[PDB]
RNA sequence: UGUGGACCCGCCCCUUGGGGUGUGUCCAAAGGGCUUUGCCCGCUUCCGGAUGGGCCCGCGUCCCAUCAGCUAGUUGGUGGGGUAAUGGCCCACCAAGGCGACGACGGGUAGCCGGUCUGAGAGGAUGGCCGGCCACAGGGGCACUGAGACACGGGCCCCACUCCUACGGGAGGCAGCAGUUAGGAAUCUUCCGCAAUGGGCGCAAGCCUGACGGAGCGACGCCGCUUGGAGGAAGAAGCCCUUCGGGGUGUAAACUCCUGAACCCGGGACGAAACCCCCGACGAGGGGACUGACGGUACCGGGGUAAUAGCGCCGGCCAACUCCGUGCCAGCAGCCGCGGUAAUACGGAGGGCGCGAGCGUUACCCGGAUUCACUGGGCGUAAAGGGCGUGUAGGCGGCCUGGGGCGUCCCAUGUGAAAGACCACGGCUCAACCGUGGGGGAGCGUGGGAUACGCUCAGGCUAGACGGUGGGAGAGGGUGGUGGAAUUCCCGGAGUAGCGGUGAAAUGCGCAGAUACCGGGAGGAACGCCGAUGGCGAAGGCAGCCACCUGGUCCACCCGUGACGCUGAGGCGCGAAAGCGUGGGGAGCAAACCGGAUUAGAUACCCGGGUAGUCCACGCCCUAAACGAUGCGCGCUAGGUCUCUGGGUCUCCUGGGGGCCGAAGCUAACGCGUUAAGCGCGCCGCCUGGGGAGUACGGCCGCAAGGCUGAAACUCAAAGGAAUUGACGGGGGCCCGCACAAGCGGUGGAGCAUGUGGU
RNA sequence: UGAAUACGUUCCCGGGCCUUGUACACACCGCCCGUCACGCCAUGGGAGCGGGCUCUACCCGAAGUCGCCGGGAGCCUACGGGCAGGCGCCGAGGGUAGGGCCCGUGACUGGGGCGAAGUCGUAACAAGGUAGCUGUACCGGAAGGUGCGGCUGGAUCUUUCU
RNA sequence: UAGUA
RNA sequence: AUUGAAAUC
């Protein structure tokens, strides 16, 4: 049926940008949308934006690269280069604000999403809140 | 497996058994010896290798091995028994301890004197 | 006598049996000492406090499902008893109930915790000592007394055991401290003291305390310290090497000065100020005296002797090499492995490395082992996808809005004993040990709050799923029917000597006329060409042609429902071949079997025959290289090419299936690569070195054969996967050489020469 | 002085290149399987004999608490009652009959692991000399061989052993 | 035939 | 004796 969306998101987004991609389309939902501002706002990817799509709502997904590159293989790097599931339907993962996870000493998100909204590990840390810890990128 | 699996099933404890029935453990157990053979050994070896049947205060009655040079041992000799295998000889898996009850010390052992159990000597000494 | 308290009844408040209240009934007591009329130790009733405890509840608490069904006080009721008190705790009567895959019942094992050890952590293992709770006091019942017990040094009965016994009867219980014995690899003194702390009785003095405070024995553990310090040769002797020059032990000894563990003398503790007495008032406060087991110990001063070193290791992993000895012997070995006359691996030497009052060994625990993988693993060929479906429970669940606030998050607060761990700062000359203080924490109760996500409830959508209509291909299945080619048999014609069979043969069949040929008939099984790299089915599997009955599936239209979904333990059903039962049938083929061959033999391969069986009906079995060795579903990620079946606007486009090649990526590799072995979510099933073994036991199923589920002892240091270079093949292709063929001359036979075997 | 013969490369021996399959690497004089025999070890079945736990039925039942009596039948009484004693229920445990179950011994008997140089073959690895494996079914000193169906995890377009 | 590259 | 052996004289 489509068990997980948002991890069919994560997924749409690591797929398109290991073929180096300029966009993606993903079915919308609101809960989508949030985590794709965080997205954008942290600067992962370039941004989004709604569309519809034979009659049905789609998001539209911006994705971001690295400068081309030297030697042999000159694909860029990649702007995103981890995105990955962790609260999951066959199991959720729930932290308070004392056991959020610190990514990459520093350089790297934990969207995660509790009572006070969708928000980054720095973001929840500050508010002091903790919740379902959604995914990390890097 | 899935989660609900893990949930369902469990992982299952690895428990490996004791390669050593000496029975209780004990570090040692008391012998009465009862054959006092000669054996050959396998694989690529060949020399005739010094053994005693010994009956246990475990119940058990097992076949170990005499270490050292020569020995004073027979069919109602009385030994210690530590665990320690042969390698070249199967079904060996424990030794003799030279230095207790009716197993004499190693004479004139000189190097290795606290195993095969032989006491310093009075030579320039 | 009734401050009061108990109970029946009533009323009030409170809310399970808590307070209060009114009549009625019921219930108290003990005396002793004096510094004797004024105190002290006591007594009785009540309400309270403090401390200790009883019972109830939520959650947590090992292994086996080869333990799957358990239960008659059993589940609940009414009324009794019983208790300090709830309750089938017990009893009478009524009812028919309770529990279990979220693992009841059964079997094994175990006292639980604070904590200990290990680990980066998660976790694993553990519960000695010290502290908390439990249980037990030779084994099994029971009660009495009492605030408390169903009581280790109280009682009764039964059992076992030991002792006394005048044979009738009695006595007894170290899992208190010592100590004896027995089992055992192993675990201490029948010690000093009540001086200190604590406990019991006493108004006190005091009496009791193997609690305790000490001493004794164990290197059993941790910490501290000694066996000397500074001089001292181009270097003694001895012992080891030696290319005979030399190298090593080695500043090491000798010996020169120095200090002075041990030992002798002198002095000598803290731990102990209370109770008690005297002043005061039996208070507060003041004063005073008694008391040391450790002990003549610790510590101080004086004197003063160079005064103990062992164990393991030196092949690699792992720090350290040479000579002799020994020859797959004697022996070593944690694992790989050392030893067969030159051994750094064995045994001794010298020397060296490591620890040092220790050093080795065995056992057990965590570790390394992400080798049960939550953190943190896997399944095409390495161990591993269920033979396929159907679907039960369960797990999981699209887009939008709203209510609730169970999951989840946040803040306060309670709990989280002390000891331990941790950070400080002290005390024994240091430390070990010890003390004082500090700092934390999950988990759980309580109050308050958030609502993104998960849950739930209400309503909505149409992208998932399902239906409608119209169209399609198909060896999908069941029933009946029917067609022609071939073999075998029978009748007829014609016709003659063999046929068949092999590598070669023989058995065999044939003059009762076979083989080969023409006609006719009977019967069973299977369907040539079409035919495919094809098609259908969930698998197994499905193939002449016709008809009837029936399943799945694809497309187009975008019409209907409105998440109706995915997976699926167990259950049920299907499940090739072989096999089994009853009854048919039987042409060809053919285990077994009977013969002919071949062979060193030939229970085989080759030949001639041949029963079961193969076919049909009904009923069983339930397995497979049941193979894509790849579970099902969904979403995402370049293309090219061939092909089956649809549709369109028909170079081609858009579906659905079947193949090959290959982007990205994956993989040990080989390979996979929109028909994933990619990137991801959901569910199931399975694995955890090899042999023993798909064996044993057990249970279930089967008429049987047998199927499903499925171990252990013991043993090995491997068993494996893919690729590599070789070598090899009674594998392929291509080449060459007096290699064979085509030739010419010879050895092998004779006599002798020479060399060798042997005698 | 002085020949004969060579079509040709299918065969035998040695060899060169490419490719293939391999369980070989002491490299085919390679590896390797099963019976039989010898020794060591652990183990399954097992008639009887022995010992333990246990469930069900009936019967006997100490101590003790509780219930009844407690009499013209004993003792105390203030006549209310109390005590001795007797009856009962339950009850440690015991007995008989029946089952289910563990432990021990076990004559007789099945296979299994391991052990430097024993015996018969030659199944497997190369097309392993009849491709191999496989479910099943008969058969045979042994490895195996046949039948039926399946899979590729098969190469090819005179005769055994070391 | 056993040990031995 | 033969190679270190087992076998074998
Ligand atoms: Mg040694
Ligand atoms: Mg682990
Ligand atoms: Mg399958
Ligand atoms: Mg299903
Ligand atoms: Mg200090
Ligand atoms: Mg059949
Ligand atoms: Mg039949
Ligand atoms: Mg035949
Ligand atoms: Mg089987
Ligand atoms: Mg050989
Ligand atoms: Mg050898």
């Amino acid at each position: 049926m489509l068990t997980d969306p948002i991890a069919d998101m994560l997924t749409r987004i690591r797929n398109a940008t290991r073929v180096y991609k300029e966009s993606t389309d993903v079915p919308a939902s609101r809960f989508k949308e949030e985590i794709l501002r965080i997205l954008a706002r942290e600067g992962f990817i370039k941004g989004y934006e709604r569309v519809d799509v034979d009659g049905k709502p789609y998001l539209r997904v911006y994705l971001k690269y690295g400068p081309r590159r030297q030697g042999p293989d000159p694909r860029p790097e990649q702007v995103i280069h981890h995105i990955r599931r962790i609260s999951k339907p066959g199991r959720r993962v729930y932290v308070g604000v004392k056991e959020i996870p610190r990514v990459r000493r520093g350089l790297g998100i934990a969207i995660l999403s509790t009572s006070k909204g969708v928000l980054t590990d720095r973001e929840a840390r500050k508010l002091g809140v903790g919740g379902e810890l959604i995914c990390e990128v890097w | 497996p899935t989660i609900n699996q893990l949930v369902r099933k469990g992982r299952e404890k690895v428990r490996k058994k004791s390669k050593v029935p000496a029975l209780k453990g004990a570090p040692f157990r008391r012998g009465v010896c009862t054959v006092v053979r000669t054996v050959t050994p396998k694989k690529p070896n060949s020399a005739l290798r010094k053994v005693a049947k010994v009956r246990l205060t475990s119940g058990y009655e097992v076949t170990a091995y005499i270490p050292g040079e020569g020995h004073n041992l027979q069919e109602h000799s009385v030994v210690l028994i530590r665990g320690g295998r042969v390698k070249d000889l199967p079904g060996v898996r424990y030794h003799i301890v030279r230095g207790v009850y009716d197993a004499a010390g190693v004479k004139d052992r000189k190097k290795s004197r606290s195993k095969y159990g032989t006491k310093k000597p009075k030579e320039a000494a």
